[PDB]
């Protein structure tokens, strides 16, 4: 939902 | 021999004297309990109940589909939980518990030992002595890994699958501690004689 | 009869072993590449201290992410489920990674790898009784002396936890939990630990750390309460919040 998706 | 264990205002005031006394008299039949200091006993009880009680109407609540049966068979429905504030929580012990037990098929001898690991907590603070503690909880899930092992020996992971229930219990053990109140504002050492009574 | 691991298990511990090896900081040259943290900063929410554990976090929760990314079951999640299962299990893998790298000698915890925090400096650091939590925890740990495979299915375990809230696939993610604890327990029975009783005192620590993750999401609403909002790196942010 951020910062998270681009480290996926 | 999980054997014995298993064999173990004016309104809502008659309930909890009546939990309560249920709840010790259970303990006074787990092996070895009766035999530790008087002390240690208290300590376990009181630092425990709050898991113990939950472990067991969750069990009960197997036969009930989003909605938890309590001691007076009072079955409550989550609408009045999320109504009251306390959804959320209420929904953990449903999904994470009530869920659970169910989809395994937790017999009431894995729960009594279930319960009878979460009694002989070794990390409470204060107990004489822990390393009696905690050498008790180790026969505990002792008989309850071979109980796995030949009751329901076509699923090994079941017995690992029993304990990592107690996580969940645990941290919504404390969801309920946060949420009830006054019993602990009534100061410290509130309740001792009865627990010395029973004992 | 002690059932070792089988040929389509072993893959599954390669594959999470080298997941958590990769992943972990300093790797296997810890010891050496750590440095004391003053014993000035954080005496008896100091906010060096703190500013010193927000400046090293963001790597951490990256590294987490990382171990993840390098397990297909996760990979086959939905990007829903994938964030929840992070956001939860995230301080606790932490805690176990910096659990595990307790040392006697000195009383102190490896954070990333490379800076050494004792008990105090840590609660002092915005966890507060948490530090105690997790100490004590590296402490128990300490006889287990688990290798970097039994700690990566521990992180793998802790990661498929079909509880958390929000999640959808949940019959999916259960069923990888119950491969990982399958192969972790067989594992250790390959092992052949001559300690009594050690595959059920191990899973009791996963009860431990549920509760430590617990403790620290609480402690985070009071740190924001006393500490500011900048003080707070972005990823730690979106990590805890809600
Ligand atoms: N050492 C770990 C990484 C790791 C990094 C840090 I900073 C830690 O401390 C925290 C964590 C959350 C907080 O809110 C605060 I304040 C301090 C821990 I515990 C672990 C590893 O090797 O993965």
């Amino acid at each position: 939902h951020k910062i998270l998706h681009r480290l996926l | 021999p999980v054997e014995r264990i298993l064999e173990a205002v004016t309104n809502i005031c008659q309930a909890a004297d009546k939990q309560l006394f249920t709840l010790v008299e259970w303990a006074k039949r787990i092996p070895h309990f009766s035999e530790l200091p008087l002390d240690d006993q208290v300590i376990l009880l009181r630092a425990g109940w709050n898991e113990l009680l939950i472990a067991s109407f969750s069990h009960r609540s197997i036969a009930v589909k989003d909605g938890i049966l309590l001691a007076t068979g009072l079955h409550v429905h989550r609408n009045s939980a999320h109504s009251a504030g306390v959804g959320a929580i209420f929904d953990r012990v449903l999904t994470e518990l009530v869920s659970k037990m169910r989809d395994m098929q937790m017999d009431k001898t894995e729960l009594g030992c279930l319960r009878a690991i979460v009694l002989f907590n070794p990390d409470s603070k204060g107990l004489s002595n822990p390393a009696e503690v905690e050498a008790l909880r180790e026969k505990v899930y002792a008989s309850l890994e071979a109980y796995c092992k030949h009751k329901y020996p076509e699923q090994p992971g079941r017995f690992a699958k029993l304990l990592l229930r107690l996580p969940a219990l645990r941290s919504i053990g404390l969801k309920c501690l946060e949420h009830l109140f006054f019993f602990k504002l009534i100061g410290d050492t509130p309740i001792d004689t009865f627990l010395m009574e029973m004992l | 009869h002690k059932p070792e691991p089988t040929d389509e298990e072993w893959e599954l511990i390669k594959t999470v072993t080298e997941a958590h090896v990769a992943t972990n900081a300093q790797g296997s040259h810890w010891k050496q590449k750590r440095k004391f943290l003053p014993e000035d900063i954080g005496q008896a929410v100091d906010l060096e201290a703190f500013s010193h554990f927000t400046k090293i976090i963001t790597p951490a929760i990256t590294r987490v992410v990382d171990f993840a990314k390098k397990l297909p079951m996760f990979c086959e999640l939905p990007c829903e489920d994938q964030i929840i299962l992070l956001k939860g299990c995230c301080m606790e893998i932490m805690s176990l990674r910096a659990a595990v790298r307790y040392d006697p000698e000195s009383e102190t915890l490896t954070l990333n790898g490379e800076m050494a925090v004792t008990r105090g400096q840590l609660k002092n650091g915005g966890l507060g009784v948490v530090s105690d939590a997790i100490f004590d925890l590296g402490m128990s740990l300490s006889s287990f002396n688990l290798d970097d495979t039994e700690v990566a299915l521990l992180q793998a375990v802790l990661l498929m936890s079909s509880d958390r809230p929000g999640l959808a696939c949940v019959e999916r993610i259960e069923k990888y939990q119950d491969s990982f604890l399958l192969a972790f327990e067989h594992y250790i029975n390959y092992r052949k630990h001559h300690v009594t009783h050690f595959w059920p005192k191990l899973l009791m620590k996963v009860t431990d750390l549920r509760m430590i993750g617990a403790c620290h999401a609480s402690r985070f609403l009071h740190m924001k309460v006393e500490c500011p909002t900048e003080l707070f790196p972005p990823l730690f942010l979106e990590v805890f919040e809600d």
